[PDB]
């Protein structure tokens, strides 16, 4: 659902 | 500082027993007490430093984001007047994210960027750099927006042009840049081709290196590759 | 206080907003300065206050435990010398915790109880008087112990006999109130046979009158009522 | 695991 970052 | 006092090594133990406590306020002073004490970090101490604000952060941005949507329902045709209590607490937690990034972009400012000269350390911070101007541009709204979003732009650039120069395509830190960047592309500079054009490009070089590596190193190319697919998923 | 300056409706708006961002330390803080406003909370804001400083004591509870059980490790026979960090922030994390207690238990004393007359707001204070004594028990290792124990006790049993006069055995209070008394008996009196006797009477007072509630009141007691049979199952 | 309280 919501993007991913790192 | 606050942590002047206390030993670098102490301090850096007590950082390790907050992550476990799952303490990461405390995390984070910890490693910003580590930090001030003058001396480089080591490969550890800087994921320690940078797990640290991400969890801290990560928790103002999500309450941020609650908030706003409230915000935004009340200004909406037809909600009832609620009066200024939304925004006046939307803008404590942004207040208060915004001095978080505001910190932590003091400490790569004095002063590890100016003494980090191997690739594994210069990009890494170049990155956590990038990342906090990103944080600064979900919030703003006025006239420095502009500037804040370059800011991010021009430290994940520069990261990329380094990690690209002396990085092998499957390294963590080169893959992680890559798709925090992607998001800055996506969400922040409203440039969703760039996003989806570089996630790809960045997966597709690092498939194609999998093979010079050992089993560990594999699994933590592969980790973050799928983060990359995950994101060309949702958005194509 | 430091909320001297903000309107108590305010305050209370404040608190339910952070409770949606789940920022339990502001809502604990709006919540503390809608108290010291100096009018009686209403059943909707006592509601608040409990939800916001349990969730708070309830994040420093779960890291001291970590903590305590990472320093009981290096106690042991054979574990290498650490050195004092260990000790050094589990005390850190445990005066946090007790200047937490102590601020609920001021609020207590000044002066929520003293003017709770009607038994749903007075066996509520009482009940929250009980488990914040019970939380500086948790973590009491001096002279002071079995005054702590015996303050908890003598709050749990003032809001107990007020319980059984004034409300149903199936109100939530009553059996939120019987559950944690029994949890004392169980793990802070050493007294594992007073624990379960109380959560079985308790439990089998709650049946017998189910009859009488409508569906939304039935849900809410059998809610509790699980808890109680879930300790039954752990300890028999 | 962890007993219960509310
Ligand atoms: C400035 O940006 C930092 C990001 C970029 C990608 C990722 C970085 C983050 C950390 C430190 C690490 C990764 C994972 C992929 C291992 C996590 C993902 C987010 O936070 C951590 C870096 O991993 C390191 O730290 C981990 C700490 O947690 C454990 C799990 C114990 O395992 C550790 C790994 O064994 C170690 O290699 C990973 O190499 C890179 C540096
Ligand atoms: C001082 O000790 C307070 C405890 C004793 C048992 C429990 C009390 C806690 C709260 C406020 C309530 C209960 C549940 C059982 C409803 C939760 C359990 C722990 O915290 C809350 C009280 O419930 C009230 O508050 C809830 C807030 O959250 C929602 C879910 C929105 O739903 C609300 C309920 O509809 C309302 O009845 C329940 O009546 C009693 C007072
Ligand atoms: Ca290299
Ligand atoms: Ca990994
Ligand atoms: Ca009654
Ligand atoms: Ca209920
Ligand atoms: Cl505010
Ligand atoms: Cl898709
Ligand atoms: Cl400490
Ligand atoms: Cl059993
Ligand atoms: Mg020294
Ligand atoms: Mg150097
Ligand atoms: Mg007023
Ligand atoms: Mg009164």
């Amino acid at each position: 659902k919501r993007r991913k970052s790192v | 500082g606050a942590m002047g006092s206390m030993e670098r090594a102490s301090l850096i133990q007590k950082a390790k027993l907050a992550e476990q406590a799952e303490r990461y306020e405390d995390m984070a002073a910890f490693m910003k007490g580590a930090v001030e004490k003058g001396e480089e970090l080591s490969n550890e101490e800087r994921n320690l430093l940078s797990v640290a604000y991400k969890n801290v952060v990560g928790g103002q941005r999500a309450a941020w984001r609650v908030l706003s949507s409230i915000e935004q329902k009340s200004n909406e045709e037809g909600s009832e007047e609620k009066g200024p209590e939304v925004r006046e607490y939307r803008e404590k937690v942004e207040t208060e994210l915004q001095g978080v990034c505001d910190t932590v972009l003091g400490l790569l400012d004095s002063h590890l960027i100016k003494e980090a000269g191997d690739a594994e350390s210069r990009v890494f911070y170049l990155k956590m750099k990038g990342d906090y101007y990103r944080y600064l541009a979900e919030v703003a709204t006025g006239d420095d927006k502009k500037r804040i979003i370059d800011s991010a732009r021009s430290a994940y650039q520069e990261a990329m042009d380094i990690s690209k120069k002396e990085m092998p395509p499957t390294h963590p830190i080169r893959l992680g840049l890559a798709l925090n960047f992607s998001v800055f592309h996506y969400e922040i500079a409203n440039s969703p081709e760039e996003a989806i054009s570089l996630a790809k490009t960045t997966f597709d070089e690092a498939m194609a290196d999998l093979h010079t590596l050992s089993e560990d190193s594999y699994k933590d190319s592969t980790l973050i590759m799928q983060l990359l697919r995950d994101n060309l998923t949702l958005w194509t």
